[PDB]
């Protein structure tokens, strides 16, 4: 049940989202844009959409890579970051946890890279609450852990990070990029869980539920895949154990997870999952889009629900991907690898 | 217990010193044994007797059993790839090779006459030299069926991609089968045809449009040569260099134009693809077909030679003398595995080991652990006498 | 050789960088601080091409050598491990033919 | 290295008994305490690194003692090549069935498993002259010392004669170091606390009369005085509520 | 003969990268100098290409072969030329987005001339 509940606050968020999606591109289009070599036409089904008004500005039929990075942080900035501040409430709340939670992974990525020593300036794009200029420099010159509890705290609303610094002084977290992300990723899925649980009574998750456990399955195989055949340290939760339902299993994830090849996994977990265990690492790789891209669209069939609004920004990260990725092959003249073989959105 | 089982018999592989007995049936046979008291008597037993083979030194012998488990899984592993290419195919549907003849000769009768095979293995050889030949066979026939197999799924993807611009779905697409010398006017130059693929709803508005988005259009050429869900397909002739206005027109309105001329090679080659593309497909698939069902039999017979020649060499690492063994081959009824495994471990199990000796059954395969998998190459759980065990 | 190489070259090195883009982070500063070996490396011979010594090179790849950790940062990981597969590949091309020019 | 553990808080006064005591209320020589502590510093590294290297070659030779005696009688091929057997120590007889599990699986029943507890674990596998390097992977790979024939010292005959000469030299050779360390460590016990007080004094000296540029911007009154000797005892008494009277 | 086993790059930041992962140039553990210098079009003065260059050829000496792009060997045309030494090799490949040209590989010019 959805739309049992009167909302001001809820009502602002549902429809300035609603707003941005009649001039998103359609899964029709994906579909007309992989078949597509021809330069002008690219720039014709993207001109009508939300990404259109950056592509009208500077008119180039063949796409280079700085002016298809340049139009996503254009279109993330009216999307995300501006419709926080005219959002009140608890629907305020819960959009500015899902743009903190992608910033969690940007931002330590930052303060670790000026571990190694590394050149910052712009960051490239991802959804975030306040961009670069706000919020992750300040983040990113403590390195200092005992620094990084005070900073967050001068952020109302407070950042997850003030958790995940209470945990590395502990050193549940380690060092090393493929370790922390992974814990990282562990938090943010847990996130996700307390929200949907202490939230649905007045906006039912139905559409959202599935789509919400399909993805951590999903995230977590592809966690376990990444470190089978590269080394993988057993006690750590490298593994990407969490909780769910019993549609992955913690002793199923592991198995995979370690170096001893457990490809059997994915083909007893599939019985309408997309994929189905391969030898193949692209063919896997185009499956993993497919599935997290479909029920997505289901979740817009529900509305005036916290369902619809999370379903629409993680499709959208998607889809800025399958534009960069489609863009680049038609603009050399070149037939797309992962989007011509993927049919399914 | 089971691997790849459809409605195929299981199989136990069992050779003994010709000096043993049974002591859960104490002084009885053991030919009657099998046959007569085993798993309540639903046993059917096969002979299978493998002849002397050319036995290597103590060093050389620890080698020998090494690559003999190596090998026994790679065709093993080898043979299950080309059942899931058949099985993918449709060629393996309710049940097929796996029962079906080999050489006109069904699987569970062909074990029952396997005794060794003549056919260019030979017992002049050197053992080496059969683990080298088969083994060749083995993999050689697997890469052929493999790169048929690759070849025709690039074939299916250029054969859709082909029927799709010979018709439906417009943005790639330019027809080619329905011209026609007047609704498709090129003979000079000062004429020419531009198609335009419009959404339905904007059918309307390009009938109204179309002369109107360059001057020099003529007259009522709009009608819509083709028709699809989506989309409707229109012809407008006009003049060459009014094509540039028409186009760009077009797009405006929020059409999208699809160019494509009238020259009579480009007609021609189009066609051609979709064509080619589907002979490609039609031949490649009857040679795969029947190349996969060739290579099925072949690393059949080259499986149990491996099995045969294990087994043998095995029970010489572990009995000693004498070297003449007493070999059988026991059909097992489905599911019964375990019951017959436990059965003989009981009996002869004192001969191999009076404190090596542990009750077990069934089979289990794993990568968990590298226990129970019964093999002389990486360490296993030691079983109590030499018995191997078949899933089909 | 000069042409075949930039097919190659550039190829690669678009789907290295659609992989850059999509994860929204830049994989190449991640990737400086891991490189710290070199896998394909060459071996020098003098071969004699009449009476005079030219430099011939023959590659070997390290099978000592580790895949490096840039791999496990969640999807965008994902993308990446299918990256350095294609790139070791086609950079084997660049240093077999280069060995030729010297 | 001494397993003494540091003494701190501090004694540089001279109000006190050991004030007076381990402080000599004289001038410091920096370069005298630097000379005395680097004789020290090198004999010590010596002393600690050879400890360890006799030792460990020490507790083997014992230990192969037993094992070159016991494997000789289990005879006629005690100093013999023909025949291979291996000696060797294991943790414990619960490591050895492991070992004895992998050689059954993958070389057969070409042992003889025969085992003696030690105080570790005799174990002995008995074999072939050519399949030697089989049963070392094995060995290998669970952690054992099955040598074909244990110990660098063989060179008697029997092989035990030169082990037994060689476990003596070992012997007093650690036990001579053992005491050299000892005596020394006796010596300077004390010696340590004394200087360690006197070079804490010596840099609170240099930052009182201002060694770098902060002590400046911080305090700029730096004062002179010249105070009896006799009565130094009461001017360390009181150390001054936001004064260093710690002084020479 | 044997005494360098590295081969060095001078491209485009994505190209280099790619290289790198797939293990071809270090960033060394005692000197602390990388063995690769990664270049922003347009955005890196040519002087700084040209000290790179010297780098490479004269004050390493454990570079093998050097690779270098079309687009970027062109701006530094006067040092590239220049340099006709075989070690280490010089190999001019197309740069990113940029096709074959003769006049971008200083070999072929070198060779042409004098056959």
């Amino acid at each position: 049940m959805e739309g049992v509940y009167f909302n001001i606050d809820n009502g602002f968020i549902e429809g300035v989202v609603r707003g941005y999606r009649n001039g998103l591109l359609s899964n029709n289009q994906y579909i007309n844009l992989t078949q597509c070599d021809t330069l002008e036409d690219l720039k014709l089904q993207l001109s009508s959409t939300d990404y259109g008004n950056f592509l009208s500005s500077v008119s180039s039929e063949s796409l280079t890579t700085s002016l298809i990075q340049e139009y996503a942080s254009s279109k993330l900035y009216h999307e995300f970051n501006y419709i926080r501040d005219q959002s009140s409430g608890s629907t305020r709340k819960f959009m500015d946890y899902i743009t903190y939670g992608y910033m969690i992974d940007n931002v330590a990525l930052m303060i670790t890279g000026t571990i190694h020593d590394r050149d910052k300036g712009e960051i490239l794009q991802r959804c975030h609450p306040l961009g670069w200029f706000d919020t992750l420099p300040t983040l990113s010159v403590a390195t200092d852990l005992e620094s990084l509890y005070e900073t967050v705290l001068v952020d109302t609303p407070l950042a997850p990070y003030f958790k995940n610094c209470f945990d590395t002084a502990e050193e549940l977290d380690d060092m090393n990029i493929e370790i922390i992300r992974n814990k990282l990723y562990k938090a943010y899925l847990e996130d996700f869980y307390n929200f949907v649980t202490e939230e649905i009574p007045e906006p039912a998750k139905e559409c959202m539920q599935t789509l919400l456990g399909f993805e951590a399955d999903r995230r977590s195989i592809n966690i376990a895949l990444n470190s089978l055949q590269s080394s993988d340290i057993d006690p750590d939760l490298k593994s990407d154990l969490l909780p769910n339902i019993g549609k992955l299993y913690p002793l199923a994830t592991f198995h995979l997870a370690q170096a001893q090849d457990f490809e059997g996994v994915r083909a007893a977990l599939a019985n309408v999952y997309e994929y189905r265990g391969f030898l193949e690492t692209g063919n896997l790789e185009d499956h993993f889009y497919q599935l997290e891209m479909e029920l997505c669209r289901d979740a817009f069939t529900q509305q005036f629900a916290i369902s619809t609004v999370w379903a629409w920004m993680k499709s959208k990260e998607q889809e800025v991907r399958n534009i960069t990725w489609i863009a680049e092959c038609i603009a050399q003249n070149q037939r797309e690898r992962i989007n011509n073989y993927i049919s399914v959105y | 217990m089971a691997t790849a089982l459809y409605t195929a018999n299981d199989f136990i592989l069992i050779s003994l010193p010709q000096n043993a007995q049974p002591v859960t049936a104490p002084g009885s046979k053991t030919d009657s044994w099998f046959n007569e008291t085993l798993i309540g008597g639903r046993a059917f037993v096969s002979d299978f007797k493998i002849p002397e083979f050319k036995i290597g030194s103590l060093d050389t012998l620890i080698v020998e059993s090494e690559e003999l488990s190596k090998v026994d899984n790679q065709i093993g592993a080898s043979i299950g790839k080309i059942i899931e290419i058949l099985q993918g195919l449709n060629e393996t549907s309710t049940n097929a090779y796996r029962t079906l003849p080999i050489n006109n000769m069904p699987v569970p009768e062909y074990l029952e006459n396997f005794q060794w095979q003549t056919r260019k293995f030979k017992l002049d050889k050197s053992i080496k030299d059969l683990i080298t030949l088969i083994s060749n066979e083995s993999s050689q026939l697997d890469a052929d069926v493999r790169a048929t197999y690759a070849n025709y799924n690039s074939a299916k993807t250029n054969l859709a991609a082909a029927e799709r611009k010979k018709t439906g779905d417009l943005s790639v697409r330019s027809l080619h089968d329905i011209v026609k010398p007047e609704d498709f006017v090129l003979n000079s130059e000062h004429l020419t045809t531009v198609l335009v693929a419009v959404p339905k709803s904007l059918k309307s508005d390009f009938e109204k449009s179309y002369e109107t988005l360059s001057k020099n259009v003529v007259p009522a050429s709009a009608s819509v040569i083709a028709e699809d869900a989506e989309y409707v397909l229109f012809n407008v002739h006009l003049f060459k260099k009014n094509v540039q206005e028409f186009t760009t027109a077009a797009r405006e309105k929020k059409f999208i134009p699809r160019e494509f001329n009238y020259s009579e090679e480009l007609i021609d080659q189009l066609k051609k693809e979709h064509d080619s593309a589907a002979s490609l497909e039609q031949s490649l698939r009857v040679q795969l077909v029947r190349l996969a069902k060739t290579a099925y039999v072949d690393v059949f017979i080259n499986w149990f030679h491996i099995k045969a020649l294990r087994v043998y060499v095995e029970s010489v690492l572990r009995y000693g003398l004498p070297p003449h063994f007493n070999i059988k081959i026991i059909a097992v009824p489905p599911k019964n595995l375990s019951k017959c495994k436990s059965e003989l471990i009981d009996a002869f199990g004192f001969l191999g080991g009076n404190a090596f000796m542990k009750d077990k059954k069934g089979k289990i395969n794993k990568q968990d652990t590298s226990l129970h998998q019964y093999a002389s190459l990486v360490d296993t759980e030691y079983e109590p006498f030499v018995m191997y065990i078949i899933n089909l | 050789a000069k042409q075949k190489m930039g097919r190659v070259m550039q190829t690669a090195a678009f789907s290295l960088a659609e992989v850059s883009y999509a994860t929204g982070e830049n994989i190449g500063y991640q990737v400086q601080e891991s490189v710290s070996t070199a896998r394909f490396k060459v071996r020098a011979r003098q071969e004699n091409v009449s009476g005079v010594y030219l430099s011939q090179f023959e590659s070997y790849i390290d099978p000592e050598i580790n895949d490096f950790r840039l791999t496990g940062l969640g999807r965008g990981g994902q993308q990446v491990q299918r990256a350095k597969e294609i790139y070791s590949r086609a950079v084997e091309t660049l240093v077999e033919l280069a060995s030729l020019q010297t | 290295k001494h397993d003494i553990k540091l003494y701190e808080g501090d004694t540089d006064k001279y109000l006190d008994g050991s004030g007076e005591l381990y402080v000599p209320p004289s001038g410091s020589v920096i370069d005298d305490y630097v000379r005395n502590a680097s004789y020290l510093e090198e004999r010590l590294i010596q002393m600690e690194d050879a400890t360890d290297q006799i030792e460990v070659q020490k507790n083997d030779l014992e230990q192969y003692r037993f094992i070159l005696q016991s494997g000789d009688e289990f005879i006629a091929a005690a100093i013999g090549a023909s025949v291979n057997y291996v000696t060797g120590v294991i943790a414990r007889d619960k490591v050895a069935t492991l070992e004895q599990i992998l050689w059954r699986v993958l070389r057969g029943n070409l042992f003889f498993k025969t085992v003696e507890i030690e105080q570790n674990a005799f174990i002995v596998f008995s074999h072939g002259d050519l399949i030697i390097k089989r049963i070392r992977k094995i060995a290998e790979s669970l952690d054992a010392n099955l040598y074909d024939v244990d110990s660098s010292n063989e060179g008697r005959s029997q092989q035990l004669a030169k082990v037994n000469k060689n476990l003596s030299d070992l012997y007093t050779v650690l036990k001579t170091t053992s005491t050299t360390l000892e005596s020394e460590l006796y010596a300077i016990a004390k010696e340590l606390d004394s200087w360690f007080q006197d070079v804490t004094r010596e840099k609170a000296i240099f930052e009182i009369l201002n060694k770098s540029n902060y002590d400046t911007n911080r305090k700029i009154l730096i004062a002179e005085g010249w105070i009896p000797r006799d009565e130094l005892a009461t001017l360390q008494a009181r150390l001054g509520e936001m004064i260093a009277r710690l002084g020479i | 003969a044997e005494k360098r086993t590295l081969i060095a790059v001078i491209a485009d930041e994505d190209t280099t990268t790619g290289l790198l992962l797939a293990g071809i140039g270090q960033i060394t553990p005692e000197t602390q100098e990388k063995n690769f210098f990664v270049y922003q079009e347009g955005k890196t003065t040519k002087e700084e290409i040209t000290d790179k260059f010297n780098h490479f050829t004269e004050e390493r000496d454990d570079i093998a072969i050097l690779l270098i792009n079309q687009h970027i060997a062109e701006n530094i045309r006067a040092r590239v030329d220049s340099f006709t030494n075989a070690f280490p090799a010089i190999l001019e490949i197309p740069s990113k987005d940029h096709p074959y040209d003769p006049e971008k590989d200083s070999v072929l010019k070198r060779v042409r001339k004098l056959f």
